[PDB]
RNA sequence: GAAACUGCGAAUGGCUCAUUAAAUCAGUUAUCGUUUAUUUGAUAGUUCCUUUACUACAUGGUAUAACUGUGGUAAUUCUAGA
RNA sequence: AUUCAUAAUAACUUUUCGAAUCGCAUGGCCUUGUGCUGGCGAUGGUUCAUUCAAAUUUCUGCCCUAUCAACUUUCGAUGGUAGGAUAGUGGCCUACCAUGGUUUCAACGGGUAACGGGGAAUAAGGGUUCGAUUCCGGAGAGGGAGCCUGAGAAACGGCUACC
């Protein structure tokens, strides 16, 4: 009440951060940024908890302000900077890069990309609109406004950013039989190929997605994220490829690995 | 009462006590900004002209 | 000999802090525990360090004694160790000295006393001096 | 780097359950009915005195805190005159 | 789905913004000069988008009571038109007009030793009872009312008045 909140109590934090219940009363409240705080991964959570490069928040601040970590090629010394889906994190040391994608178990995963993959990213068009002076623009999911887009670009389409300059190199239309990603709902982390989409005027269009080995499911259009055509994706996939194999099947792989 | 009389061109300021309350009534029923002679105020102020800039009552 | 048999595990290079982190297990039969200074020294001649770039944590001994496990950092020099490590552990290891601060309550009380003062206060100091010397 | 001016915060947190019975709240909606500091992305070649006033843009001036001093009140994080 | 986004014409403005700001390196060309030209940032700064929000908001769902059966409406009750006011919709307020609106499918009134919920105890199944209290939402800072500064307060470790 009386104004915006500044504290995020622990157990109110998003569960996919995988914060422990003890060792703290509060959780890192992500700052205002490109991503909504529910589906954003703060740099303190990614460093201290996911990468174990820091032991405490003070060391996290020491890492951040030195101009070590650059998010999408920009330093962003904010501790709770809301890094989200498809974001590219480059580290000056160790000569390696991470992309931020979910795993099939519905949480952001440490995925290592090369430099050529780090040199770009894919985003989802939230809207296409004419601005002042009639310049058209596309708004991605990460709050990027790019002027003069291709006229064939429509809403919920995928655009490849150059990440060093605010331009689009190419795009993928929203059409049937194109490999996609899921960023919402119970299917958080899946990767599949479209079957069709239902019209459903007035709100909440529904899309039917088929997995690699025919695990057919449906989800809202809001959660869909086109990533390529049949095979040959534009983004290297994380460990798992978002398939959601059964509990008994992963039990088989675990007893295979430790039972040899 | 006491008079915080200040000469501004050199920034000098001194306090003079003026008893004989039947002579401080030249100040009476005047207000800030009203010029008053120095002759009635005192036998020391021949030709000095003052003006009221402020004050502090008892309390 | 005593045969501590100090083994380092979970070793990770962290050039982001110019240090290597690890957990360390020490096996000390018929011995209570291991001293931090001697453990830091042994880590120094293991890593060809100079006994000052080494920091240690924990060493929660198992039940019944005989084995301790704790965290450890080995740096590249004194300079980044002194810039990255906390003051309290610097005072532990003897590089720096504990700063003589007043207790927290009287520090706060003095700050609240200074809140009631506008400016330096030499004006009111000489005014109360005049009132005391009238 | 004391002080002070400026900026920002102080609307968060923390506490309590008095009020409150379609009120609050829960799930679910709408803003094609609005405000939004700050973060992130983009984003002002046009200022011709409100023209026959282009007079400094190698860059306009006022008035003040702080500080120096005179003080008043028993007293307040009171303050006035220069 | 629009009188949308935009764009064009005609004008209007206590004429809003369009850098008289700060730190490092201080290069290139000679017309060798208080010559020309230059990066890394920081704080700013109209507008759009994004984010953290907020405010209103649709549907459905609350305990006991008829020893509570009618209730609301000159003093806004329910609508219409226009205006005012607000960030904006809207009887929110005003003027004029119409006479509506709820109710035994329990309105209205009264009581609550009532903050609501996630939940807790018990539990064959079905249920019963509790939830001031860790999380979320609301409300309040002795009781009312009013208000300044601000993006955000009807703030109280802000102010003003009364008790
Ligand atoms: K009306
Ligand atoms: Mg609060
Ligand atoms: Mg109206
Ligand atoms: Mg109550
Ligand atoms: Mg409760
Ligand atoms: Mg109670
Ligand atoms: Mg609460
Ligand atoms: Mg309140
Ligand atoms: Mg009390
Ligand atoms: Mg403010
Ligand atoms: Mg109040
Ligand atoms: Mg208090
Ligand atoms: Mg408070």
């Amino acid at each position: 009440a009386r104004g915006p909140k500044k504290h995020l109590k622990r157990l109110a934090a998003p569960h996919h951060w995988l914060l422990d219940k003890l060792s703290g009363c509060y959780a890192p409240r992500p700052s205002a940024g490109p991503h909504k705080l529910r589906e954003s991964l703060p740099l303190i959570v990614f460093l201290r908890n996911r990468l174990k490069y820091a032991l405490n928040g003070r060391e996290v601040k020491a890492i951040l302000m030195q101009r070590h970590v650059k998010v999408d090629g920009k330093v962003r010394t904010d501790t709770t900077y809301p890094a989200g889906f498809m974001d590219v994190i480059t580290l000056d040391a160790t000569n390696e890069n991470f992309r931020l994608v979910y795993d099939v178990k519905g949480r952001f995963a440490v995925h290592r990309i090369t430099d050529e993959e780090a040199s770009y990213k894919l985003g989802k068009v939230k809207k296409v609109q004419l601005g002042k002076k009639g310049v058209p623009y596309v708004v991605t999911h990460d709050g990027r406004t790019i002027r003069y887009p291709d006229p064939n670009i429509k809403v919920n389409d995928t655009v490849k950013i150059d990440l060093a300059s605010g331009k689009i190199t190419d795009f993928i239309k929203f059409d049937a039989g194109k490999l996609v990603y899921v960023t919402g709902g119970r299917n958080l982390g899946r990767i599949g190929t479209i079957v069709h989409k239902e019209r459903h005027d007035g709100g909440f269009d529904l899309v039917h997605i088929k997995d690699s080995l025919d695990n057919t499911f449906v989800t809202r259009l809001n959660n869909v994220f086109v990533i390529g055509e049949q095979g040959k994706p534009y983004i290297s996939l994380p460990k798992g490829k978002g398939i959601k194999l059964s509990i008994a099947e992963e039990r088989d792989r675990r007893r295979a690995q430790q039972g040899l | 009462m006491k008079l915080n009389i200040s000469y501004p061109v050199n920034g000098s300021q001194k306090t003079f006590e003026i008893d004989d309350e039947h002579r401080i009534r030249v100040f009476f029923d005047k207000r800030i900004g009203q010029e008053v002679d120095g002759e009635a105020v005192g036998d020391e102020f021949k030709g000095y002209v003052f003006k009221i800039s402020g004050g502090n009552d008892k309390q | 000999s005593d045969a501590v048999t100090i083994r380092t595990r979970k070793v990770i290079s962290n050039p982001l802090l110019a240090r290597k982190q690890f957990v360390v297990d020490v096996l000390h039969p018929n011995r209570a525990n291991v001293s931090k200074d001697e453990l830091r020294e042994k880590l120094a001649e293991v890593y060809k360090a100079e006994k000052d770039a080494v920091s240690v944590f924990g060493f929660r001994t198992q039940f019944g004694g005989g084995k301790s496990v704790g965290f450890g950092l080995v740096y590249n020099s004194v300079a980044e160790a002194k810039k990255f490590e906390p003051t309290y552990r610097l005072v532990r290891y003897g590089l720096a000295e504990k700063v003589e601060k007043a207790s927290r309550q009287q520090r706060k009380q003095k700050k609240n006393r200074d809140k009631k003062i506008f400016g330096t206060g030499k004006r009111l100091a000489k005014k109360v001096a005049r009132r005391n010397a009238d």
